[PDB]
């Protein structure tokens, strides 16, 4: 029962020290700084065979949006849930493969534009 | 077509687009009757990191709407994280005695569990924490975003005034300047 | 004296009473003198003492 | 019945809005001046107020050259034959 | 002054075509070109495509038969594409980085010549087909567009969205029979579209009085196993013949090249996965001006490109099943009509085009129980009810 959790080329300034309590879930915290598409690719697959553990769930700073994508497309092997956070393929994903696994922490278009119109309403225009 | 856009009388407007464009528009709309007075606009997240520095030609009003930095306390967050995959962990451990087991690398194609995936994905949803809903259409949609509002005083940057929560509006000033035709009439 | 017509010359004439406050033959109006907004534009009025 | 007036600088300048206030200080026609303007080219944010005004009817006078600029300014900022109308005094060209 | 250029096919053999191509239009600045073959597993895949990025300036790659988005590992550098396959995804869109020219209409596309074929027949009452799922909604979306009221047009009475894979549709057949309209059109997969027809065993009671311009898929032969015999349906001019593929991709990267001569800017992406952090071989101004009157005028693509490409040119034909095969009956190049020659063989009335539909006559009429107005009344033994008579002889009329 396993997490896994990265920060690429981001201030690496966290550690939990309070998992154990959430009430095993077991981390194994890394942080690369180089940004490289294949270097993301040779750990993904490095990392998930040495961490006999499923579910990463990393973040980053930079906002070249096309790491969503690369991660989707490594989602495309299956079983293999992934989940961003601050950046953590930091914009949105439009749409999506069927057989894949993704989830992004982001606000849909369409409630930004409930939002607009709750603005809208309350103050009376 | 532009031209068009001063056909436009209504106090309020509405935009969607990218950044340069942005700018481009906006360039060519101050030119054309389209300023503060008179006018307030609406655009979604995707205008610039707030932190960054603004374009010039870009207004006053700007009123727009995304997460905040202080949404990003990191180590909230990723805690946020881990506890949503274990708490999916424990309720497709809940609803059904089967385990998910490590898994294989990109060595060949084998999806042994890849029923169970789907079995997974379906759990993986509706399951909450913490008292607050973490849940998630089928699209990577946080089906309760913590929103905030956001519009830039004289030129400096952009104020934390409003906050969102499932219908919920904290909202202030009731008040809006210009840059005089508002009168506070008294009643009784 | 309201806004009569001219032997079609200025067409602003404001003859009579009115005339003598405007051209300065007087300055004050004591009379019943009714509250007409086009005689507003160009007097000032008191409050009403009689309706 | 509804207008306004735009000049710019040029002699024989207050004759013209003063022959215009007399008569429609008269007549008892209803006449209805929504604005006046004053521009001086030797810009546009004066001219952007030029949009306020909302009439069907407009006034100018000046010279041939300042003409063509402020035409330019204008047709760029909601200035046109639709919803619009122009008078010139004789001195725009032979 | 060196340029290279890549490829991922299955032959190789198409690669030596492909440099012997190049060659010949370069001798029309370097311009060697390497490649390699695609993968089984498709992870590898883009392992194996950044290290042909290990020349200074690999420009857009050409690849052949989904496949593996070596366009994401190029959109994160800003690197053109070929067109080849094209078609089985909205891959034309902005989502997927700014990364692909298509060259070739993608299925959703195609939509637009039943459009035009409307105008040769005038029908005006049309039922539409569609797998919920991805596709079809870009179907839709062109069909709907292409729907201008500026102003009595055609106008799509009802679409009924199905989802894929489901065997039972009859209730969505009982739906369509009980329509009015008597033209279909279907697009989706073609297993979908066999089991259909199957289906349509039961809705062939369409059939000889109805009429449909089935898409590109239902003509294969997994569609052709169960296809009826009027099933007027549409083929672009060329399958895959990737060689005049070729042809027209190095002559679209030869004038690039040329365009490239130009030094207000050049500058190269690193060599291989280095790990750099930003990519820019001013990808903005090389897509601007790809979309700009490329005019290979080669083979096929004689015309300039849309936001997708299309060669803003159709090369269609179309094809009727006489009862048991294919027939090339006419073409149109874009809205260019060129009619057929043979006769076209509709359903078993096959000598009409029953243009337009059947005019209901039945009618299912509502009311309410209002006093003055309306009477209900509880009927005798025998199901009907009693005559009565008006003060003066009248017979009353009941239902
Ligand atoms: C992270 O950045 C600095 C060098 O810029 C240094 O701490 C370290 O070498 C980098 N990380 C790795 C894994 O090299
Ligand atoms: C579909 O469902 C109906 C009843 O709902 C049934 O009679 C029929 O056999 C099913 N299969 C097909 C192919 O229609
Ligand atoms: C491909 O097209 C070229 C020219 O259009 C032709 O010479 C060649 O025979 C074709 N090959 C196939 C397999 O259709």
């Amino acid at each position: 029962i396993g997490i896994a959790v990265i920060l690429v080329g981001t201030s690496d300034e966290v550690a939990i020290k309070d998992a154990h309590e959430k009430d095993v879930p077991r981390v194994e915290l890394v942080a690369m700084n180089e940004t490289d598409p294949k270097s993301i690719i040779t750990r993904i697959c490095d990392l998930m065979s040495d961490r006999k553990i499923q579910g990463v769930v990393f973040a980053d700073d930079t906002d070249q949006e096309a790491i969503a994508q690369i991660l989707d497309f490594i989602s495309a092997q299956t079983l293999t849930p992934i989940l961003g956070i601050h950046g953590g393929s930091s914009m949105i994903m439009a749409d999506k493969d069927e057989s894949s696994m993704f989830f992004q922490f982001g606000p849909s278009i369409e409630q930004q534009a409930s939002v607009m119109l709750n603005i809208m309403e309350e103050y009376d225009w | 077509i532009q031209n068009q856009l001063k056909k436009l009388q209504s106090p309020i407007i509405l935009l969607y687009c990218t950044k340069e464009e942005a700018t481009y528009i906006f360039e060519v709309a101050n030119s054309v009757g389209l300023t503060g007075y008179g006018y307030t606009w609406i655009v979604p997240s995707l205008v610039a990191g707030d932190t960054d520095t603004v374009p010039s030609e870009f207004p006053t009003g700007l009123i727009s709407v995304s997460y905040d930095e202080w949404d990003y306390g990191l180590p909230a967050r990723v805690r946020d994280g881990i506890a949503i995959i274990t708490t999916a962990a424990s309720d497709m451990l809940s609803e059904h005695s089967f385990i998910p087991e490590p898994k294989s690398s990109c060595y060949n194609t084998h999806e042994k569990r890849i029923y169970q995936s789907n079995m997974l994905n379906r759990y993986l949803i509706n399951v909450t924490f913490e008292g607050r809903d973490l849940s998630f259409s089928e699209d990577g949609y946080q089906m309760h975003p913590k929103l905030v509002i956001i519009l830039l005083n004289k030129e400096r940057k952009w104020e934390r005034v409003g906050k969102w929560k499932d219908k919920s509006l904290q909202m202030k000033y009731y008040v809006w300047p210009r840059m005089d035709d508002h009168l506070s009439i008294v009643t009784l | 004296g309201t806004q009569e017509r001219v032997q079609n010359s200025n067409k602003k004439e404001w003859n009579g009473m009115m005339g003598e406050l405007l051209s300065g033959q007087a300055d004050m109006i004591v009379a019943p003198l009714t509250i007409n907004n086009e005689r507003a534009q160009y007097i000032e009025f008191s409050k009403p003492f009689k309706y | 019945y509804i207008f306004s007036i735009v000049t710019t600088y040029f002699p024989g300048y207050q004759d013209f809005v003063n022959k215009i206030r007399s008569t429609i200080e008269n007549s008892f026609v209803g006449w209805e001046l929504e604005e006046v303007l004053l521009l001086d080219m030797s810009d546009s944010k004066i001219q952007n107020q030029l949009k306020k005004l909302q009439s069907p009817i407009i006034l100018l006078y000046c010279t041939k050259e300042e003409a063509t600029y402020i035409f330019e300014v204008a047709n760029s900022v909601g200035l046109t034959g639709y919803g619009y109308t122009w008078i010139v005094p004789s001195l725009v060209a032979g | 002054k060196i340029v290279n250029i890549g490829a991922v096919l299955s032959t190789r053999k198409h690669e030596q075509m492909f440099r012997e191509a190049v060659n010949q239009a370069n001798k029309r600045i370097q311009l060697q070109a390497t490649s390699v073959t695609h993968k089984p597993n498709a992870i590898q895949m883009a392992l194996s495509v950044c290290e042909d990025l290990i020349s200074s300036q690999v420009y857009a790659i050409l690849v052949s038969h989904t496949p593996t988005p070596v366009s994401y590992t190029a959109g994160f550098y800003r690197i053109p594409v070929l067109g080849l396959t094209t078609r089985m995804s909205i891959y034309s869109d902005k989502s997927i980085h700014l990364s692909f020219l298509r060259t070739v209409p993608p299925y959703s596309h195609q939509s637009s010549v039943w459009f035009e074929m409307m105008r040769v027949y005038n029908w005006n009452h049309i039922i539409l087909l569609v797998s919920d799922d991805h596709e079809g909604r870009a179907a839709q979306k062109r069909l709907e567009t292409l729907l201008e009221e500026r102003e009595r047009g055609p106008k799509a009475e009802k679409v009924l969205q199905f989802d894929p894979g489901t065997k039972n549709v009859t209730a969505l057949l009982m739906e369509a029979r009980e329509l009015e309209a008597r033209v279909i059109i279907l697009s989706a997969s073609e297993d979908d579209a066999a089991t259909v027809y199957r289906a349509a065993a039961m809705l062939d009671m369409t059939g000889s009085g109805y009429v449909w311009l089935v898409g590109e898929r239902e003509i294969s032969g997994n569609a052709l196993r169960y296809a009826p015999d009027g099933i007027i349906g549409l083929q672009l001019i060329n399958g895959k013949n990737e060689s005049a593929h070729i042809s027209d991709a190095v002559g679209v990267v030869a004038q690039a090249v040329h365009e490239l001569l130009e030094k207000e800017n050049i500058t190269d992406p690193p060599r291989g996965c280095v790990g750099n952090t930003n990519i820019w071989k001013t990808g903005p101004l090389f897509k601007r001006v790809l979309m700009s009157s490329k005019y290979a005028d080669g083979v096929t693509g004689r015309v300039e490109f849309n936001e997708d490409g299309d060669r803003k040119f159709a090369q269609y034909s179309i094809m009727n099943l006489q009862n048991r095969k294919l027939v090339q009956v006419g073409i149109y190049n874009g809205t260019h009509v060129i009619p057929n020659d043979r006769k076209i063989i509709w359903p078993g009335g096959e000598t009409e085009k029953p243009r337009g539909y059947q005019m209901s006559t039945r009618l299912k009429i509502v009311t309410i129980h209002q006093e003055p107005f309306v009477y209900v009344k509880p009927t005798m033994s025998d199901g009907t009810c009693k005559e009565e008579f008006t003060v003066n002889g009248d017979p009353v009329k009941k239902v």
